[PDB]
């Protein structure tokens, strides 16, 4: 990739860019033919949020999204990453990706509640107080309907909904 | 309070004078010199309509400049009721 | 709360009904019978 | 900034429109009065001539003269006076290509022309358009015997405008 | 540099003489007898009237079943004149005057125009585009008692092509034409009549265009 | 709107016979999209063609500049003064005039056309007046130019000047 | 070295 | 802010922002165009 | 330049930009230049000058800034791209401009 660095000597600024190692695709894919990454490798409806080795290659050390002209995903599986990539970060399964803390900031203690397939931010969620009749039931969504089209081996369909 | 200066109403001065051609007060007026001294570009414009897309060539800049300015009056009426 | 007016499922404000997926499964199970029944009944 | 707008010659006054218009930039109503009428001495008086204010940040002026009009000239070449109210249903007046050649060889020389360093054939063109914007029509070659027909029926043309212009104050007197 | 197109010229559509909209009378000058049955279904069913384009090429279409009354009528009225050039644009009536009394007693008032689905309320055209119409008649459809929605000639028309697209390529091997016609699990005891030709599309004043 | 309760077996009915749409095997997208059909090159295309081949036949110098984002009334100002002296400002869209210096003499002159960029030209090379007109504006870059079908840089134009 | 049917 | 069913830009200014599970519509320049999603 | 011109090149003394045309590794430099030189940037500061002068020495383009603080800022924008060089430049302001008020 690309670096930027700043050294700042005798009252004078000086910006350089440096070129590091840039990581190489593996040869011969298995479909030459596709498109996009994913079905490139047969990938498409075939990864989940845990398959976290899958999602750190689309993402960015601060665990931003990379741009989709960059890594060429189509839009229809650069959507299902985003999703992944939040339900990653949500279930701890990116410890190594937090965000940047600037100095002069210590993060208190918060209560560490596990959880996964959090679909919506914890902190933008309002308690379901009333559950309503059977027949309007309000459900908790549990994953995201952007994977309702992933491989199940089971003949229950997912439950996206509890 | 403030007009146009008074402008003769003569057919025959007219013809043979400019009148608004002379703007200096101690000036006279010009006399309209022969059709030969006149150059040959002059008696060839389009004194009528301007000419439609079909009767321009392509390949002129007149022909895109036309059809360049009608894309602008169809975003604009498109645009008119947003 | 979550009160039908009137009975369950009669009257203008009923309680709805909906449709399982095994419910579709056993009506396309019997109109597969009366198509089959359509083929004998043609000869 | 740059401000432009047409000033009669030689009958700048101090008041509207340009009055207020230099009392907000702050500039001296009385010095661009003086300057302007001086510099148009030569010129008739009621030519509309477009002019350009240069406004510096200490309130300084320097006046920027060019041709004027090319209305002015094309309603003087045809004689009228007053443009038709609606073109291309009724001619106002009548004006050769040798007129728009001598026009176009004088209004050539104003900023707009001369900065461009276009031919004299594109600006002939361009006033043939506006003719039409006043009504007058564009004829090659024009004669003496024509041209006082056309202007004694615009005459008949311009008293019936007349008529229907005095009725419309009368009703709106009894409105 | 910009790929250019040439743009349609409307200077052969002639525009008439009042193109907008004439006022609607609230009611009717003298009552008259329907010669319709007296079992009426009028808000049920598709039309069978006033389907296609006339004049113009922009129109309302109706998807739904309602009555139209006089405070309609003028909604659509003077939003349709307000909003449009007289010069360039025209509109006709594409329903009749309200004539169809309700009577209700307060503890014949008004009249009503019935109007069935798939029916053209408003039809417009003129020297104009269907994006310069679509705003506005869009705004009127939503103010309508029943699903409405602006179409032109080809919408329209790509929207009945995508409907026989539908039936053709639909993957599902039993339809509700096939079943209510053969009567198969005994259905016509809980259907009706009309659905041997609505077909499962209509649901009393309603329309389904999901349905094949 | 489902406003009246459909009977059971009536709402059966209309759930099993549903729209089913045609699912393809392999996804549209996902193969490789059959090449975009050729069109025809547009007229005020090959118009510039014409125009900008006159250029660089008629006149021998041309002086490759960047159009920098000056005022208008400063940039007409300039033109009017390199009128005296009979220098032209040509403009032309790279898009179009890149390919003819592709397939031309002129071959190397691509990487000068990178931005916005201006050409002056006249018929008689009056380097040493244009040079002390562009020394009015220090942002203003020559980038090169070609005098007598010879390739020379910012430097030659100063020497060629002397 | 990946088969046309390889899955990571 | 102001609660609205459908959400619509008033100005150039106005930039639609997803924040607490709600669409909102924040404008530094006229703060009369806030909206919240109702 | 619309962002650049909302912040002004107040503390800025003097900009200097220096590339190459003929190599292929300065279209962020002239992108920069671009802007720098808009009619809306130079505007704000009528003494801050804007230098541009064209090398064909085959070397890697920079950028120079001096400020009235007296110090400097060098931007290399062989490996830096238009949008990285305006941001940097940027932010230098804001810092110069608190330290001088
Ligand atoms: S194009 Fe095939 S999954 Fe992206
Ligand atoms: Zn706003």
């Amino acid at each position: 990739f690309r670096e930027v660095v700043e050294t700042q000597e005798g009252k004078t600024t000086i910006i350089e860019g440096r070129i590091t190692a840039t990581p190489k695709e593996s040869p011969n894919p298995p479909n030459p033919s596709g498109q996009c990454p994913i079905c490139r490798w047969n990938l498409k409806h075939k990864y989940n949020y845990d398959d976290v080795l899958l999602l750190s290659q689309f993402i960015r050390p601060h665990g931003g999204m990379l741009p989709r002209k960059i890594t060429g995903l189509c839009q229809e599986e650069h959507r299902k990453i985003e999703e992944c990539v939040k339900m990653a970060h949500r279930a701890g399964l990116l410890p190594n990706h937090r965000p940047r803390l600037p100095e002069g900031v210590v993060p208190k203690s918060k209560p560490q509640l596990n959880r996964y397939l959090t679909r919506w931010a914890p902190g933008s969620v309002k308690p379901i107080y009333k559950k309503g009749p059977r027949w309007n039931r309000v459900r908790m969504p549990v994953g995201s309907p952007l994977l309702r089209d992933n491989v199940c081996y089971s003949r229950t369909p997912w439950k996206l909904y509890h | 309070a403030l007009k146009d200066p008074d402008v003769c109403t003569d057919p025959v001065q007219l013809t043979t004078y400019a009148m608004g051609v002379n703007i200096y007060k101690e000036g006279q007026d010009v006399p309209l010199k022969p059709d030969a001294e006149y150059p040959e570009w002059l008696f060839e414009m389009n004194l009528g309509p301007p000419k439609t897309l079909e009767e321009l060539d392509p390949e002129s800049r007149e022909y895109w400049r036309r059809l360049r300015k009608q894309n602008i009056w169809r975003h604009n009426r498109l645009s008119k009721n947003k | 709360r979550g009160r039908i007016p009137g009975r369950q499922w009669i009257g203008k404000h009923r309680r709805p009904r909906f449709v399982s997926l095994r419910a579709k499964q056993n009506m396309i199970r019997r109109l597969e019978i009366e198509a089959e029944n359509h083929y004998w009944l043609s000869m | 900034g740059v401000i432009r707008a047409i000033v009669r010659a030689g009958l700048a006054m101090p008041g509207p429109p340009l009055g207020p218009v230099l009392g907000q930039r702050g500039v001296s109503i009385n010095q661009f009065c003086k300057e302007f009428n001086e510099r148009t001495k030569d010129i008739k008086e009621g030519i509309p001539l477009p002019t350009k204010i240069l406004v510096k940040p200490d309130r300084t002026f320097e006046i920027k003269i060019g041709q004027p009009t090319v209305s002015y000239f094309l309603k003087a070449a045809a004689g009228i006076e007053k443009g038709a109210r609606q073109t291309g249903k009724e001619v106002a007046g009548l004006v050769t290509l040798k007129h728009v050649y001598e026009i176009a060889r004088i209004k050539a020389q104003d900023e707009a022309f001369a900065l461009q360093d276009v031919p004299l054939s594109s600006v002939v063109r361009s006033i043939i358009g506006s003719a039409r914007s006043l009504g007058i029509r564009v004829v090659k070659d024009l004669s003496s015997e024509e041209l006082a027909a056309f202007q004694k029926e615009r005459a008949i043309f311009l008293a019936a405008q007349k008529e229907a212009d005095l009725a419309a104050q009368e009703e709106a007197a009894k409105k | 540099v910009k790929t250019l197109l040439p743009v349609p010229s409307f200077e052969d559509v002639s525009i008439p003489e009042k193109p907008k909209l004439r006022f609607i009378e609230r009611a009717p000058l003298v009552p008259k007898v329907r010669r319709e049955p007296k079992n009426l279904s009028d808000i049920r069913g598709p039309s069978t009237e006033a389907t296609e384009f006339t004049e113009g090429n922009f129109a309302i279409l109706a998807l739904g079943g309602g009555y139209l009354h006089w405070g309609h009528f003028e909604m659509m009225r003077l939003t349709i004149n307000r909003s449009m050039d007289p010069k360039n644009m025209f509109a006709i009536w594409r329903v009749p005057a309200p004539f169809k009394p309700i009577t209700r007693k307060s503890v014949i008032d008004h009249y009503v125009t019935p109007v069935k689905a798939g029916r053209l309320v408003v039809e417009m055209g003129g020297r104009c585009e269907f994006e310069e119409v679509q705003g506005f008649l869009d705004q009127v459809a939503h103010k309508l008692p029943f699903a409405a929605k602006a179409v032109s000639r080809g919408t329209l028309e790509k929207m009945r092509k995508d409907q026989e697209e539908r039936e053709r390529n639909n993957q599902n091997p039993w339809t509700f034409e096939r079943i209510a016609t053969a009567n198969m699990l005994g259905i016509r005891k809980v259907l009706s009549p009309y659905d041997l030709t609505h077909k499962g599309k209509y649901w009393g004043k309603f329309y389904m265009p999901k349905r094949v | 709107r489902h406003r009246r309760v459909m009977h059971f077996q009536r709402q059966k009915l209309m759930a099993v016979t549903e729209y089913i749409p045609p699912k393809p095997a392999i996804h549209p997208s996902c193969l490789p999209s059959p090449p975009s059909p050729p069109q025809e090159e547009i007229g005020l295309i090959r118009l510039l063609r014409r125009e900008i081949a006159a250029v660089f036949q008629d006149n021998r110098m041309i002086a490759v500049c960047q159009n920098v984002a000056l005022s208008a009334e400063d940039k007409l100002l300039m033109r009017h003064q390199l009128r005296k002296h009979k220098i032209l400002m040509k403009v032309f869209p790279n898009q179009v005039l890149k390919p003819f210096l592709e397939d031309s003499k002129y071959q190397n002159l691509l990487p000068l056309f990178v931005g916005h960029n201006m050409l002056l030209v006249s018929e008689e090379p009056k380097v040493k007046e244009m040079v002390r007109i562009l020394r009015t504006v220090p942002f203003l870059p020559l980038l090169g130019g070609c005098i007598d079908d010879t390739i020379l840089s910012r430097q030659g134009f100063i020497n060629y000047s002397k | 070295s990946y088969l046309p049917g390889y899955v990571p | 802010f102001k609660n609205k069913t459908v959400l619509k830009k008033r100005c150039k200014d106005c930039y639609l922002v997803k924040r607490r599970g709600r669409w909102y519509v924040y404008c530094k320049t006229h703060p009369r165009h806030k909206q919240r999603q109702m | 330049a619309a962002a650049l011109a909302r912040l002004g090149l107040r503390p800025v003394k003097q900009v200097r930009v220096q590339f190459c045309p003929f190599e292929k590794n300065v279209e962020s430099t002239r992108t920069f230049l671009q802007t720098v030189s808009s009619e809306k940037v130079r505007s704000t500061n009528l003494n801050c000058s804007v230098i541009a002068d064209v090398r064909h020495d085959g070397s890697e383009p920079c950028v120079d800034v001096l400020f009235g603080d007296g110090h400097r800022l060098i931007m290399r924008g062989a490996h830096l791209t238009a949008l990285e060089m305006l941001t940097a430049f940027a932010s230098h302001i804001r810092a110069r401009d608190a330290a001088g008020s």
